[PDB]
């Protein structure tokens, strides 16, 4: 998961 | 410019992120967003004008902010869902299994439901603890955005999710989603805010  | 949950802003004319909730702290204006979002001190725009400054943050860590507004702010109790609105009743946090949506500029109203909670992302950054994950679908641009259940309660704003190279993970099935959020109570005892309801 990646910020948004 | 009218604060609603889910809208666009700029940072010092640069990134993008989405509005989370209209909150007061005493006589100030503000509104609550993802802490990766800006560092203290940095511009607030929304359609071109200056509307604050980001006035504190955590991130990573947690992911966490809230800006400071000018008086000239006009804050609602409401989360844009397209043309329409959701109205900001309170701050009840929901069980795992509730259905819940969010609303952010890049990928509009998506709805779906918590899955797990205390959840750890880890960032290029660093770790982000305690997050809820839902898997309502999300894309770039989504940050700082509104989690709410379709009764009001606020329940936290949009932190990163498990995009594709498509930049959203709305084109994998619900069963493969990862969106994580910061839940709403701990930013709001954390800075001393309010929540604007109606």
């Amino acid at each position: 998961a990646a910020p948004l | 410019a009218n604060i609603v949950g889910g809208i666009e802003y700029s940072i010092n004319n640069a990134s993008l992120c989405s509005v989370g909730f209209s909150v007061t702290r005493g006589a100030t204006k503000g509104f609550v967003t993802a802490g990766h979002c800006g560092t203290v001190n940095a511009t607030a725009r929304i359609g071109g004008a200056v509307v604050g400054t980001f006035a504190a943050r955590v991130f990573p860590g947690n992911d966490r902010a809230w800006v400071s507004l000018t008086s000239a702010q006009t804050l609602l109790p409401r989360v844009a869902n397209g043309s329409s609105f959701v109205t900001v009743r309170g701050s009840t946090e929901a069980a795992v299994g509730a259905a819940v949506c969010r609303s952010g500029r890049t990928t509009g109203y998506q709805c779906g439901t918590i899955t797990a909670k205390n959840v750890t992302a880890n960032y290029a950054e660093g770790a982000v603890r305690g997050l809820t994950q839902g898997n309502a679908c999300a894309g770039r641009g989504d940050s700082g955005g509104s989690w709410i259940t379709s009764a009001g309660q606020a329940q936290g704003v949009m932190s990163g999710a498990n995009v594709q190279s498509n930049g959203n993970n709305c084109g994998i099935p619900a069963s493969q989603r990862s969106s994580l959020f910061e839940r709403l109570q701990p930013i709001l005892s954390q800075y001393g805010l309010s929540l604007v309801t109606g």
